[PDB]
C-alpha cells in the first residue's frame, strides 16, 4: 500500500513550534514521487542522506514532525544552529539524518491583524537538549528576584504570539515546515521505494 | 478545564456591570478568550476578544465603544465592563478560550465554554 | 467583517440517514471555520475544528469538508442524541462571525 | 493521561477463547503508533506478552494471539486455565512524544 | 539476558524528596530509553517520562511536569528519578523499564522491568 | 512624529522636594509604559525608575529605593518622579524613556526626551 | 544589575577608517542590547534596536553583531557627521546597567 503522506503534509492546521506533533509513519511504500515534483516546496534540504536516490533504501520506520515558523527561521531548523528557536522550541540532534522540508503557506496560515495563536518559547532557564518538546508555562525569573505566581519586572511570561499578516515580506510570512525523520535498526524493514 | 462566570442579573437600562469568569484548570495566561452573545430564541452571535499578553481588544460592530473588556492573569480570571447597556442587548453571555498547540485545544475554535450568565435588563 | 451564510435554516430528517448542511461565505475563509453543537438549554461545543478535523470526545460519524467559500457538514448515520442545531463560525477577520444555524427535527 | 479505554473485567468458561477490546483515538494508534499488550502477575513486575501488535516472544504458548485494527484493537485469549487469574494492559504511546497505558483488565475463569 | 535493579524500599514524610535509582546491567548503557512507571496499589499504571542518556533529554507526561526532574548519570550506568515535593497521593510502586528496541526515538515496548521500589509515604 | 516635552527642576536645598514632569502625547499614551533615565553632569548614563503600563507596578534602583514615588495621571498624559530627601549626587539631567513594544517581554526603550535638569548647591 | 564594560574608552580617528567596538557583560544575555549616540547639548537618540536591526533614519555605515557574553558594533566607513560618544545597554533583567561612553574624536 501506498505512503499516507496525504494526511500530513495536507493537513488542515499544524502544531505551533513550542508544541509540536510526531506522528509515525509504518508499512508502506516511500514514494516521493507524488512529493518531490511540487516545486514550489522552496526548500528540500537533506542531512545524512542525499535526495532523489530516496527511492531505492531500505528503513525501518519514518517519523514526522511538524510546525510553522516564520521565514527568518528556517534556517535555524539544522543540526547545529542558534536562535530563539533551536535553542528555545525545538532543536535537532547533531547526527541526524533525514530531510527538512519548509515551503510557503501565507495563503493558507495567515489572516489580517495577526492569527495570534502560533505561539513560541521566548524565555528558558536554560536551551533545550535536542528532540525535547516543552509545553510548561511557568513563569521565567530573569533577575533575582522570585516573584511566585505573579509576572510583572524581572520575572515575564516566555510565549508570545506570531502576529501573522499578509502584508509583510517574504521574511515574515509563514512557513510551514515538516521535517522527517528516519531510521534504521536491525529488524524487518517497512519503509522502502519501489 | 472548568470553566464559570457570575456577576449576571436584572440591571436597568444605562447602568455598568462587572462579569467575572473564573478559569481554573488550564494555564489562563497563554490563550485568548472571547465573550459570546446568545439572544433568546436566535443564534450565537459574537461580542467582544482579548488577546494573549492583553495588547488589543476588538469588538463587533453592534457593541464596540460602549464595551470595555479587562484581564487579570494573576488571578486567572476575566472581566467584561460594558457601559449604557441597551435594552435590546438582554441575552446569555458565555465565555470562551483558543489556542493552537495541538495538545491543548482545537485552534481557532471556542473548545472550553462556561455555564452562562443571564444578563436582563429590567423597568 | 465577513458575512457568512449557512444552508438550510430549517431541516429535517429521520434515523440512520445521511444529511448534508453547507455554509457559503462572502469572501474567503483560508479553511479557518469551525463547527458547533448546541442542545438545547446547554453549552455549545466543537464538533469540527479547522473544517476536517474532529474534536477528540465525538463519535467519528459526523464529517465537514471545503476549502475556499463553500463548506459542507455531512452526518454519516444520525441519532436519537443528534437532533439539535449546528452552528458555523468562521476564524478569518479581526470580528469573527457566527452563521445563523440549522434546526434539526423529526419525521 | 490515560487516553486508551479498555474493559474492567472480561470472563468466560474453561476451555474457550476470550477476548478483550482497546479503543484508542486519532491521536495514539490512528497517528501510526503500534500497541503492546503486557501481563501482569499478582505480586509481581508485570510480563511482556505481544510486541509489534501480533508478535511472541520466546516464553509464551501459541494461545496469545492480537491485533490493530484502524484505531481499535483487540487480545484474544484461547483456553482458559489457572494461569489466567491476572491483569492485562494495553500500552501504546500519543503523538505528542507522551506515554499511555490501558485502564485494567480482569481474566477471571469460572 | 539483561536486567535491571532498583533500590530498596523507603519511607517519606510529607513535605520530602525522593531519589529512586535503576541500575542497570547486561551490556551498555548508552542505547538504554529508560522510562519510569508509577503504579499505585489497586489501580491501573502510569508513565511517568522519558529519558536518553545519549541525549540527556527529558520528556516529562503533562501530570507529573515541574515536580519530577529525571536525570540520568552515563559512568555509574543508573538513571534517577528525583520526586520532589511528595504528597499523601504519591505511595506507589515505581518501576524503570528499557524500551524494546529503538534508541533515539523511544517509540517501542517496555522490556525488562526491574523490581518493585515501594517508596511510601507515611508518620 | 514622537515628541516628547518635560518640565519642572530648577534649584533645591539639600532635603527638599520637586515634582518633575513628563508630559507630552505623541502618539497612543495610555497603552505604553515610560520610565526615567538620568545623568550627572560629566559622567555616564544611570537608570533610576519605571513604571507599568497602568501604574501598578514600579520598580526602582538599587540605590534610590524609599526615597522616590513614581506616579502617572495616565489620562491627564503626563508622568511624576517625586523627589525626596535627595542628597548632593541626585544633581543631574533627567530625561524621559518611552518604550519600544506594547505591554509585554519588556526591554530597548524607544525614544529620549528633551530633557530637565536640577541642581543642589548651600 | 550586570557591570557593562566597554573598549574603548577613547579613540582618535579621522574620515575613512574602520571602528568597531565591543560591550561585553558579566551575566549571559542572549540579543538584548541597543547601541546610543550622545551628541553633547542634547538628547541621546536610539540607533541600533535589538543588536541586529536598524532604525530608520540612519546611514548603513554602521552594523551590529553578536549575540551572547560579546558584542561588536562596527563602522564600516567613517564620516564627519559622527564626531560624538557611544553607549551600549543591556535590558535583559531590569536594572538597566549602561555603559561608560566612548569619545571620538577627529583628526
Ligand atoms: C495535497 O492536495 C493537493 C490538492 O488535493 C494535491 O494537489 C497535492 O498533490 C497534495 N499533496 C501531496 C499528495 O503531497
Amino acid at each position: 500500500n501506498l505512503c499516507p503522506f496525504d494526511e500530513v503534509f495536507n493537513a488542515t492546521r499544524f502544531a505551533s513550534v513550542y508544541a509540536w506533533n510526531r506522528k509515525r509513519i509504518s508499512n508502506c511504500v516511500a514514494d516521493y514521487s507524488v512529493l518531490y515534483n511540487l516545486a514550489p516546496f522552496f526548500t528540500f534540504k537533506c542531512y545524512g542522506v542525499s535526495p532523489t536516490k530516496l527511492n531505492d533504501l531500505c528503513f525501518t520506520n519514518v517519523y514526522a514532525d511538524s510546525f510553522v515558523i516564520r521565514g527568518d527561521e528556517v534556517r535555524q531548523i539544522a543540526p547545529g544552529q542558534t536562535g530563539n528557536i533551536a535553542d528555545y522550541n525545538y532543536k535537532l540532534p547533531d547526527d541526524f539524518t533525514g530531510c527538512v522540508i519548509a515551503w510557503n503557506s501565507n495563503k493558507l496560515d495567515s489572516k489580517v491583524s495577526g492569527n495570534y495563536n502560533y505561539l513560541y518559547r521566548l524565555f528558558r532557564k536554560s536551551n533545550l537538549k535536542p528532540f525535547e518538546r516543552d509545553i510548561s508555562t511557568e513563569i521565567y525569573q530573569a533577575g533575582n528576584k522570585p516573584c511566585n505566581g505573579v509576572a510583572g519586572f524581572n520575572c515575564y511570561f516566555p510565549l508570545r504570539s506570531y502576529s501573522f499578516r499578509p502584508t509583510y515580506g517574504v521574511g515574515h510570512q509563514p512557513y510551514r515546515v515538516v521535517v522527517l525523520s528516519f531510521e534504521l535498526l536491525h529488524a524487518p524493514a517497512t519503509v522502502c521505494g519501489p | 478545564v472548568q470553566l464559570v462566570e457570575s456577576g449576571g442579573g436584572v440591571v436597568q437600562p444605562g447602568r455598568s456591570l462587572r462579569l467575572s469568569c473564573a478559569a481554573s484548570g488550564f494555564t489562563f495566561r497563554t490563550y485568548a478568550m472571547h465573550w459570546v452573545r446568545q439572544a433568546p430564541g436566535k443564534g450565537l452571535e459574537w461580542v467582544a476578544v482579548m488577546w494573549n499578553d492583553g495588547s488589543n481588544k476588538y469588538y463587533a460592530d453592534s457593541v464596540k465603544g460602549r464595551f470595555t473588556i479587562s484581564r487579570d492573569n494573576s488571578k486567572n480570571t476575566l472581566y467584561l465592563e460594558m457601559n449604557s447597556l441597551r435594552a435590546e442587548d438582554t441575552a446569555v453571555y458565555y465565555c470562551a478560550r483558543e489556542g493552537v498547540a495541538a495538545a491543548g485545544s482545537s485552534s481557532d475554535a471556542f473548545d472550553i465554554w462556561g455555564q452562562g450568565t443571564m444578563v436582563t435588563v429590567s423597568s | 467583517d465577513i458575512q457568512m451564510t449557512q444552508s438550510p435554516s430549517s431541516l429535517s430528517a429521520s434515523v440512520g440517514d445521511r444529511v448534508t448542511i453547507t455554509c457559503r461565505a462572502s469572501q474567503s475563509i483560508s479553511n479557518f471555520l469551525n463547527w458547533y453543537q448546541q442542545k438545547p438549554g446547554k453549552a455549545p461545543k466543537l464538533l469540527i475544528y479547522a473544517a476536517s478535523s474532529l474534536q477528540s470526545g465525538v463519535p467519528s460519524r459526523f464529517s465537514g469538508s471545503g476549502s475556499g467559500t463553500d463548506f459542507t457538514l455531512t452526518i454519516s448515520s444520525l441519532q436519537p442524541e443528534d437532533f439539535a442545531t449546528y452552528y458555523c463560525q468562521q476564524s478569518y477577520s479581526t470580528l469573527y462571525s457566527f452563521g445563523q444555524g440549522t434546526k434539526l427535527e423529526i419525521k | 493521561q490515560s487516553v486508551l479505554t479498555q474493559p474492567p473485567s472480561v470472563s468466560g468458561a474453561p476451555g474457550q477463547r476470550v477476548t478483550i477490546s482497546c479503543t484508542g483515538s486519532s491521536s495514539n494508534i490512528g497517528s501510526g503508533y503500534d500497541v503492546h499488550w503486557y501481563q501482569q502477575l499478582p505480586g509481581t513486575a508485570p510480563k511482556l506478552l505481544i510486541y509489534g501488535n501480533s508478535n511472541r516472544p520466546s516464553g509464551v504458548p501459541d494461545r496469545f494471539s492480537g491485533s490493530k485494527s484502524g484505531t481499535s484493537a483487540s487480545l484474544a485469549i484461547t483456553g482458559l486455565q489457572a494461569e489466567d487469574e491476572a491483569d492485562y494492559y494495553c500500552q501504546s504511546y500519543d503523538s505528542s512524544l507522551s506515554g499511555v497505558f490501558g485502564t485494567g483488565t480482569k481474566v477471571t475463569v469460572l | 539476558q539483561v536486567q535491571l535493579v532498583q533500590s530498596g524500599a523507603e519511607v517519606k514524610k510529607p513535605g520530602s524528596s525522593v531519589k529512586v535509582s535503576c541500575k542497570a546491567s547486561g551490556g551498555t548503557f548508552s542505547s538504554f530509553a529508560i522510562s519510569w512507571v508509577r503504579q499505585a496499589p489497586g489501580q491501573g499504571l502510569e508513565w511517568m517520562g522519558g529519558i536518553i542518556p545519549i541525549y540527556g533529554t527529558a520528556n516529562y507526561a503533562q501530570k507529573f511536569q515541574g515536580r519530577v526532574t529525571i536525570t540520568a548519570d552515563e559512568s555509574t550506568s543508573t538513571a534517577y528519578m528525583d520526586l520532589s515535593s511528595l504528597r499523601s497521593e504519591d505511595t506507589a510502586v515505581y518501576y524503570c523499564a528499557r524500551d524494546g528496541s529503538s534508541t533515539y526515538y523511544p517509540h517501542n515496548w517496555f522490556d525488562p522491568w526491574g523490581q518493585g521500589t515501594l517508596v511510601t509515604v507515611s508518620s | 512624529e514622537v515628541q516628547l516635552v518635560e518640565s519642572g527642576g530648577g534649584l533645591v536645598q539639600p532635603g527638599g522636594s520637586l515634582r518633575l514632569s513628563c508630559s507630552a502625547s505623541g502618539f497612543t499614551f495610555s497603552s505604553y509604559a515610560m520610565h526615567w533615565v538620568r545623568q550627572a553632569p560629566g559622567k555616564g548614563l544611570e537608570y533610576v525608575s519605571s513604571i507599568s503600563s497602568n501604574g501598578g507596578s514600579t520598580y526602582y534602583a538599587d540605590s534610590v529605593k524609599g526615597r522616590f514615588t513614581i506616579s502617572r495621571d495616565n489620562s491627564k498624559n503626563t508622568l511624576y518622579l517625586q523627589m525626596s530627601s535627595l542628597r548632593v549626587e541626585d544633581a543631574a539631567v533627567y530625561y524621559c524613556v518611552k518604550h519600544y513594544q506594547q505591554q509585554l517581554l519588556w526591554g530597548g526603550p524607544d525614544v529620549w526626551g528633551q530633557g530637565t535638569t536640577v541642581t543642589v548647591s548651600s
